[PDB]
């Protein structure tokens, strides 16, 4: 690519592999301070910590049904911001233009000598 | 101790010339011995092969 | 340096507060007379 | 020194099985249609293992 | 660095369950022998998982965390026979250590600044809870407002650069260079203040007399030292202001480390003696960082490294006699060969490691941060021999005070040595002449 | 390399710090030869060594040409501005050490 | 009354690397006429 | 000899954690298979990739 | 006491060492176990895989390199060390003009 | 609320009439919206058995009878110059409708009520006073862009707020000063973002929620209440007085979190200099704020003997937990939020 477009800078191709926690890391985490929660509710009333499960299987449940909920509305708010920010960019091309790329062979920048 | 120091003479007498005036005086000869040495260095007034500390 | 420092900063943060708390030991209509002259002030100069 | 001896005996003899039984590399010219593996550029045989199996590439990390 | 991460993780739990001090210890140091074999980092950043990753710099800094925070636990035994809130002093320890380990496997510089500044939580808490003095409410509060009075305006300069450059990872913000004043008195003054400048270093002996020697330790042998990784991060990008404003602070470097090593002579109590030599040294370390040589920067890595460990090697020594004649000082302390014989070949071999050892890692540190400081210019001849002879001027007279001459004829029996504190001893000393076989690793970073 | 791009000033700096590094033992092995010739010629080193010396002090000078006062962090760009600079002195004022 | 020779020493040790290596013996008497050496044999004069 | 009771049985959770992180780097080290064997300094010329991959 | 008890001293009296005041048995665990996380494994067995790491900073490859590259230069007429970063041809060189006042430094 | 069904006919006509207000397209409906929140907020915060709840109720009548008389006066002066319901370029009357907005909010130099009534007030109307009654006059400061009034009040406001909560060793003046700072940080993000704004108060009021409630149930009204304060394990003591290192800004807790998306947008907004004053504001906040923490912090104390047993509520207490969980490890969800993109 010899020109920096815009439109080709912000065009997901699909070449970024999404990892290992990306659909998974919110509703564990999720489900994790539900648990600690009810673990903290059962300290605070000086019961045993794994007295009562049945808050505890709630919270967790309560937590990955809102950690998946909220993650894909979190998909859906980036998906819409880099489609506002594509069609912005498509709205006004001459504030937004192509620019020549710029190799290091046509720079002189002013280098920093330690002595 | 601090809670008898007031600020008199004598004590501002011994802070400027215990710590702040040996630190002006050695600061300001750092800055003038590299200045006049940065000035010689980028002149041009020394060659690449006798200059003081190459790390070589 | 602990002159200018952290415990002449607490002294000085100190004499600041018990400056301030005597600001509020009065009543509600100094405060309010305060508010008067400042709404005073902006409608003067509405007419300059 | 009873853990210093509990520890350098095993490693004694690592260091003995592997300087006696299975041997140092010796240096060779690189074959024209050979591209050599990570582990192949290092002389100890200890050094080998440590980089074939517990340790990652440079061209990994690279 | 995924998988020391998580061990410390599930490393939490063992905090609640009960009689498990040493198990956490003995894991702890599985930790850093699995860390021993984790070696294979060079100059860029290796082992990339999840904006986690090392250089040989962070590589160093991480293995003497992992070092001090397992010697830390050894050498709080206090807290195991009295009982006194053990399983929330673990859980301190290794949430302080995950701080830590976060803050150094940190890419990007903001991961670096936000675990920076949560790492002085269980610090302050350490402070708070496990001094002996009623003056720990002084020690925390000028530890906690001095590091946060400095590292508040660094992060609007952590996001003016970020605006500037759009990323905060450490390869791509080395390729541009700035010439604000300001945003270098930002993104200076906190690691300034965080490591101690004869100027601002007040807070560090308030914070290290009062603090427990599990509180000592981790202000001695690190957390001096994120003042000077940052500086190793930060001064990347800052060369031109550096060299306008270098020299006001290698002279206040040089000057004091002069004058505080006249401190030292001059003072009696033994935790405070040691806590003004880490800003001698310290000063040294400053003085090769802001000099931008090669040699600088790996000479101030390599005192950066031996000095957090004969430091915290040092405080070792002043909980061990502070516990057998209840308060520390020289007239107390004076003279300690004829009551524990065995305990002054460590304290000469961690006092002598304080000025320059001949086979330590603080010679080898020593030996090239001056050579960046005399190539820097020949005026600073003169206040670096002054430097060096009043450091082994002081703290020769600590072993040579508190270790010969006459006892005190006013003390009461106390406990000898045991097998505890000669192994504490020893895990301090035989690292420091044990690493300079290899000191390419503390040495080239770059 | 361009100005945005990132994945190709790692391979050059890496080539650089690669080339510092075999430059550095250049200069290394050709000192270690200097002091094998000292030793091996014991009272006659003043005649056999002069030329051994000669290409030592010239690989130190063109080491101190391609490398020297770039610091600690020594990328690829800054020795390239180094090398430019150098040569628009050297066009422009003549050579470095003259004048001017 | 040592530690000033060790300081002396380190002073020569910080001078001697404009030419590499601290192994002087191969550098004596090529550099007997060189400044930068003198100032080596001077610190190690004060410090013997 | 090695001190290690009846209560070192609950040091298998910081293992699984030391599996669990060595599991989650070797995933990591799967998402970062861009570059593989493009890059210019290891990158083998095309019409050879038909052999196994370096790492 | 008399000099029987000191003559045969006794089992159930023990000196403490430093790891735990209560029990005997939980002292003789954590001394051999301690001593072996830290003695036998971190600086034995750990200075024995330091010993034997490999090229990670690459210092003995830059050796073998620097004989390699003094072996061929020594060859041909090109000096040991090259002063330039590349070749002076590619260097674009920019006219007085198009500098103008630029600050150059060396 | 507490022991009557007409108080919580009282909140409902207090959440009506405050989205009234906010929801208005034109001032004189704000206004109106203002009279139906002061009509409600009066009879709570009044109580016969206590002498001084009735003289916090005619403090905050009299300041905002005079701060909804001027707000209307400058609406009728704007609607007079220019006839729609805005103004095209900022005059003297956009001015007025500000400062007759900040009298309503507390902000400094309009403060002066505000921590002088606060001492009357019971802990739940002090939760509702500090936060839902800055929902309906903030929200319409937004609909001004004057820079130099409101930059005189967010200076004003972060450097008394500080400085003014160290004289006070009542829990209720001390909160209500620290209220006074949190609200200058609130005022600095009105003038860049409405959305980072919205983000700081509901944060703010997270905190505040969640130290009412510790300080509601066991009735701490003063310092050395809590130095008294009986708890069954001092480890549970220490874990809930971090709360107060989470509204002082402290990383990794949940309360860094707003000041710093705060300080965020300020930096992309080019301003430094106030943001650089804000940072020697909190840390004063931040030192009052561990007068109330020495009282947990060095886990043990001399304290009193007759006490044996606390108590609580149970619903109260149960709410209280969940949320004090999410004032101290509140940053691992900082993945889940999607609203400050
Ligand atoms: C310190 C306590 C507070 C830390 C808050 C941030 C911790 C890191 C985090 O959550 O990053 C999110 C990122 C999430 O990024 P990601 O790459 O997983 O992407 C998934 C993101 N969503 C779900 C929104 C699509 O986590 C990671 O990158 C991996 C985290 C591994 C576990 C780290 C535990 C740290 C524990 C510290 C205890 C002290
Ligand atoms: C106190 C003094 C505060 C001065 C603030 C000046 C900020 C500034 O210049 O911003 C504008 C400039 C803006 O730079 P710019 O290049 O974006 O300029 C934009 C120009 N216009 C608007 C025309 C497009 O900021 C900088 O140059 C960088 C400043 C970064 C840091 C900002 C906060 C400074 C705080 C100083 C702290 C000093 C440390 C010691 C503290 C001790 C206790 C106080
Ligand atoms: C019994 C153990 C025998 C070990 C052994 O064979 O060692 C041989 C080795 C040398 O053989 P070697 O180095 O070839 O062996 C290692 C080989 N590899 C890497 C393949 C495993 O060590 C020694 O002879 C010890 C040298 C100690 C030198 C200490 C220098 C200290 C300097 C301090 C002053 C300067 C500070 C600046
Ligand atoms: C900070 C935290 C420190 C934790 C403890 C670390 C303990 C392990 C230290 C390992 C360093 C080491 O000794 O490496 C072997 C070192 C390093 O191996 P090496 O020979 O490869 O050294 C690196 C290469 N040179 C020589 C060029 C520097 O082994 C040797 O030096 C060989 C001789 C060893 C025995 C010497 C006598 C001992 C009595
Ligand atoms: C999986 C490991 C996850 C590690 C992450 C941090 C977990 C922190 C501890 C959570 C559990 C807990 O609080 O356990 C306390 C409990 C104390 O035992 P106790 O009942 O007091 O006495 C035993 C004799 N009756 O301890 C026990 O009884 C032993 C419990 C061992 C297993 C601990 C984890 C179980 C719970 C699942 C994960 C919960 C994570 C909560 C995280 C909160 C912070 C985000
Ligand atoms: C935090 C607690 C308080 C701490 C207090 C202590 C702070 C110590 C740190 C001080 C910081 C550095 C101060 C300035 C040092 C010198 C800087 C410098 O480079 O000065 C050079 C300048 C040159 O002078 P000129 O003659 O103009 O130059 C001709 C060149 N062809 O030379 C000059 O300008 C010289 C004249 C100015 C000298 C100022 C000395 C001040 C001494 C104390 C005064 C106290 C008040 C009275
Ligand atoms: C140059 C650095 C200047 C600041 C130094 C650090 C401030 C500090 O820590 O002050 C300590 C002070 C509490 O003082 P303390 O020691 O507890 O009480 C002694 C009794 N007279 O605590 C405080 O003063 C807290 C408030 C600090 C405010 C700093 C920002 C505004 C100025
Ligand atoms: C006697 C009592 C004490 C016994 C102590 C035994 C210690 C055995 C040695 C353990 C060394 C572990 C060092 C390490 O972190 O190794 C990482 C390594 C990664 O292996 P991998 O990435 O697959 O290598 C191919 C890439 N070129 O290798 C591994 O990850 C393999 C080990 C996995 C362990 C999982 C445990 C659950
Ligand atoms: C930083 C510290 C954050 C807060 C930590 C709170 C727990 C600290 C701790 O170790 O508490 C030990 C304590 C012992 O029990 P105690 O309350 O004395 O009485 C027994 C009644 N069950 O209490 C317990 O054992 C109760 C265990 C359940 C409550 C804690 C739940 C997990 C908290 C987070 C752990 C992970 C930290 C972040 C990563
Ligand atoms: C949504 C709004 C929900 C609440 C609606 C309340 C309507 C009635 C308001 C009223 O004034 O009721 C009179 C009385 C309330 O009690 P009151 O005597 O005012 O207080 C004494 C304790 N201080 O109420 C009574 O005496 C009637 C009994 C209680 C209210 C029942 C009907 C409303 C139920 C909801
Ligand atoms: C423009 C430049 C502005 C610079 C502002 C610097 C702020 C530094 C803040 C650091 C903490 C300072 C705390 C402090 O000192 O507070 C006390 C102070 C004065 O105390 P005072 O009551 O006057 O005591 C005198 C009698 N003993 O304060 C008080 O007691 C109350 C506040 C009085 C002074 C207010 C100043 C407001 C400045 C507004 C600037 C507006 C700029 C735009 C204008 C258009
Ligand atoms: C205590 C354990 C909580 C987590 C359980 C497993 C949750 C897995 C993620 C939620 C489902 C995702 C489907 C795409
Ligand atoms: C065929 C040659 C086999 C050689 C095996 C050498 C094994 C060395 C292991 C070093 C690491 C040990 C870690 C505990
Ligand atoms: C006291 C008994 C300890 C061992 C059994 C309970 C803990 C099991 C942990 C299993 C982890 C995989
Ligand atoms: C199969 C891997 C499971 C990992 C669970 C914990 C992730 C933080």
């Amino acid at each position: 690519s010899a020109v920096n477009d815009p439109l080709e800078l912000l065009t997901n191709k699909g070449t970024h592999e999404p990892s290992f926690l990306s659909p998974i890391w919110n509703p564990i985490a999720c489900g994790v301070a539900g648990v600690g929660a009810a673990i903290f509710i059962n300290w605070g009333f000086r019961k045993p910590v794994f007295s009562g499960i049945q808050k505890h299987i709630a919270f967790g449940a309560i937590g990955v049904g809102a950690g998946a909920y909220f993650d894909q509305k979190r998909n859906e708010y980036l998906a819409k911001r880099d489609a506002v920010l594509r069609h912005y960019i498509e709205l006004h091309p001459d504030d937004f233009p192509v620019k020549e790329r710029k190799t290091y062979g046509q720079v002189l920048e002013s280098w920093v000598p330690v002595r | 101790n601090y809670e008898h120091f007031k600020p008199t003479g004598k004590s501002f007498r011994t802070g400027l010339f215990a710590v702040v005036l040996p630190i002006a005086l050695y600061a300001w000869a750092l800055k003038a011995e590299r200045d006049g040495r940065e000035e010689k260095y980028r002149t041009g007034q020394v060659a690449y092969k006798d200059r003081q500390f190459k790390f070589i | 340096s602990e002159y200018f420092g952290g415990q002449h900063l607490y002294q000085k943060l100190s004499m600041y507060s018990k400056t301030l708390f005597l600001m509020h030991n009065n009543s509600l209509k100094i405060y309010l007379l305060l508010f008067v002259f400042w709404i005073l002030i902006l409608l003067i100069l509405l007419f300059l | 020194h009873f853990y210093v001896m509990l520890g350098v005996i095993p490693v004694t003899a690592l260091v003995l099985y592997a300087n006696i039984f299975v041997g140092p590399a010796q240096l060779a010219e690189i074959p024209e249609g050979y591209e050599p593996k990570h582990w192949e550029y290092e002389k100890h045989p200890i050094s080998r293992f440590i980089s074939r199996y517990i340790l990652n590439s440079d061209q990994q990390n690279y | 660095m995924l998988k020391i991460i998580f061990f410390l993780l599930f490393l939490i739990p063992f905090c609640f369950i009960n009689n498990m001090y040493w198990m956490v210890q003995i894991m702890m140091f599985f930790i850093s022998f699995i860390f021993l074999l984790m070696n294979n980092f060079m100059n860029y950043w290796s082992e990339i998982s999840y904006f986690l990753g090392c250089d040989m710099l962070s590589y160093g800094l991480i293995l003497l965390s992992l070092w001090i925070c397992s010697l830390m636990l050894l050498a709080s035994e206090m807290i195991n026979k009295h009982n006194n809130y053990k399983n929330l002093f673990l859980l301190n320890i290794i949430i302080l250590l995950l701080l830590l380990i976060l803050t150094f496997s940190s890419m990007s510089l903001f991961m670096f600044y936000l675990f920076f500044e949560s790492s002085l939580i269980p610090t302050l808490f350490l402070i708070l809870g496990w001094g002996y003095q009623p003056e720990r409410l002084q020690a925390g509060l000028y530890l906690l407002f001095y590091t946060l009075l400095v590292s508040l305006p660094m992060l609007i300069g952590i996001f003016y650069v970020m605006n500037k450059i759009g990323s905060m990872n450490f390869y791509l913000m080395n390729n541009f260079m700035f010439n604000y004043d300001l945003l270098y008195f930002c993104l200076l003054c906190a690691f300034l203040v965080k490591m101690p400048m004869f100027l601002v270093h007040l807070w560090l002996p308030k914070a290290h007399v009062e603090a427990p020697v599990s509180g000592s330790m981790i202000l001695a042998g690190i957390m001096l030292k994120l003042g000077g990784y940052g500086m190793l991060r930060v001064i990347s990008f800052l060369q031109l202001m550096n060299l306008k404003y270098s020299f006001v602070w290698i002279s206040i470097s040089l000057v004091g480390g002069v004058l505080v090593s006249l401190v030292c002579l001059r003072q009696t109590d033994l935790k405070a003696l040691i806590a003004y030599s880490s800003v001698a040294h310290m000063g040294i370390v400053l003085s090769g960082l802001l000099t931008m040589t090669y040699w600088g920067l790996c000479g101030s890595y390599t005192l950066m490294i031996a000095h957090g460990l004969c430091s915290s090697g040092l405080f070792c020594l002043a909980n061990v006699s502070y516990e057998r004649l209840g308060s520390r000082s020289m007239l107390i302390n004076k003279g300690l060969l004829n009551f524990m014989p065995s305990m002054t070949l460590w304290w000469f071999l961690l006092s002598s490691a304080n000025m320059a050892a001949p086979p330590t890692l603080n010679l080898l540190g020593e030996i090239s941060l001056l050579n960046s400081i005399v190539s820097w210019s020949w005026i600073s001849m003169i206040l670096l021999s002054f430097l060096s002879f009043f450091s082994a001027a002081y703290t020769l007279y600590l072993y040579s005070f508190s270790q010969h001459g006459k006892l005190f004829s006013g003390v009461y029996s106390f406990s000898s040595g045991k097998i505890r504190e000669y192994l504490l001893m020893l895990l301090h000393w035989l690292p420091l002449n044990l690493l300079i076989l290899k000191s390419e690793s503390f040495m080239l970073w770059l | 390399c361009y100005t945005d791009d990132a994945v190709c000033r790692f391979e050059a700096d890496q080539q650089f710090r690669r080339d510092r590094m075999v430059d550095n033992e250049i200069v290394n092995i050709l000192r270690q030869r200097f002091e094998d010739c000292t030793l091996y010629e014991a009272p006659d080193h003043m005649v056999k060594c002069r030329p051994l010396m000669d290409q030592y002090e010239k690989a130190t000078e063109n080491w101190f040409i391609k490398y020297g006062d770039l610091g600690g962090y020594a990328n690829a760009k800054t020795a390239y501005m180094k090398q430019k600079h150098r040569l628009i002195w050297e066009r422009r004022h003549g050579p470095v050490g003259s004048g001017m | 009354s040592n530690r000033i020779g060790d300081v002396a020493l380190l002073l020569s040790i910080a001078w001697m690397l404009n030419y590499g290596s601290w192994n002087y013996i191969f550098y004596l008497e090529i550099m007997q006429n060189e400044f930068e050496m003198l100032m080596i044999g001077s610190l190690v004069m004060l410090a013997a | 000899v090695l001190g290690l009771d009846k209560r070192a049985l609950w040091g298998a959770l910081p293992l699984l954690g030391f599996a669990i992180g060595h599991f989650l780097d070797k995933k990591e080290t799967e998402r970062m298979t861009m570059f593989r064997d493009k890059s210019a300094l290891y990158g083998r010329p095309a019409g050879s990739e038909g052999k196994a991959p370096s790492w | 006491l008399t000099t029987e008890d000191f003559a045969n001293p006794s089992p159930k009296n023990w000196q403490s060492y430093g790891f735990d005041y209560k029990d005997q048995v939980e002292d003789r665990k954590a001394t051999k176990s301690t001593f072996f996380v830290t003695v036998t494994l971190c600086l034995v067995w750990g200075s024995f895989y330091w010993a034997y790491l490999p090229d990670t900073q690459f210092r003995n490859w830059a050796q073998r390199e620097g004989f390699l590259e003094l072996r061929r230069r020594e060859l041909a007429g090109v000096d040991l060390v090259s002063p330039n970063y590349v070749d002076p041809a590619s260097i674009t060189l920019p006219s007085d003009e198009d500098l103008g006042d630029t600050e150059i430094i060396i | 609320m507490f022991n009557n069904s007409s108080k919580i006919l009282f909140i409902t006509i207090m959440i009506i009439g405050t989205l009234i207000t906010v929801t208005s397209n034109s001032w004189l409906g704000a206004w109106m919206g203002l009279e139906i929140n002061l009509l409600s907020f009066i009879p709570l915060l009044s109580d016969n058995n206590n002498l001084m709840s009735t003289e916090a109720s005619l403090k905050y009548f009299l300041t905002q009878v005079l701060a909804s008389t001027v707000l209307l006066f400058s609406s009728i002066l704007l609607m007079l110059k220019n006839n729609m319901n805005n103004e095209i370029n900022e005059s003297f009357t956009s001015m007025i409708i500000m400062s007759a907005l900040l009298l309503k909010s507390g902000a400094a130099p309009f403060h002066f009520w505000f921590p002088n009534m606060m001492e009357g007030l019971t802990w739940m109307n002090a939760l509702m006073l500090m936060t839902w009654q800055k929902i309906a006059p903030l929200m319409l400061i937004s609909y001004l862009n004057i820079k130099y009034l409101l930059l005189i009040s967010v200076i004003l406001s972060v450097i008394i707020g500080a400085i003014g909560g160290l004289n006070q060793t009542s829990l209720r003046k001390l909160m209500a000063f620290s209220s006074i700072n949190h609200l200058g940080w609130m005022l600095s993000s009105l003038m860049i973002s409405e959305s980072i704004w919205l983000i700081y108060f509901f944060f703010y009021s997270f905190l505040s929620f969640v130290l009412t409630f510790m300080f509601n149930i066991f009735k701490l009204f003063h310092l050395n209440q809590l130095f008294s304060w009986f708890v069954n394990s001092k480890i549970l003591k220490f874990t809930l007085f971090m709360n107060f290192l989470s509204l002082g800004g402290l990383p990794p807790f949940l309360g860094f979190l707003p000041k710093w998306l705060v300080i965020q947008q300020l930096t992309l907004c080019n301003q430094y200099f106030m943001l650089t004053l804000m940072m020697m504001s909190t840390l004063i906040t931040l030192f009052f704020y561990l007068r109330i923490c020495y009282s947990a912090f060095m886990m043990n104390y001399f304290e009193n003997n007759w006490i044996m047993k606390m108590n609580m509520n149970s619903i109260n207490y149960n709410m209280y937990m969940i949320m004090t969980f999410f004032s101290i490890f509140g940053l691992f969800l900082i993945s889940l939020f999607y609203f400050m993109f």
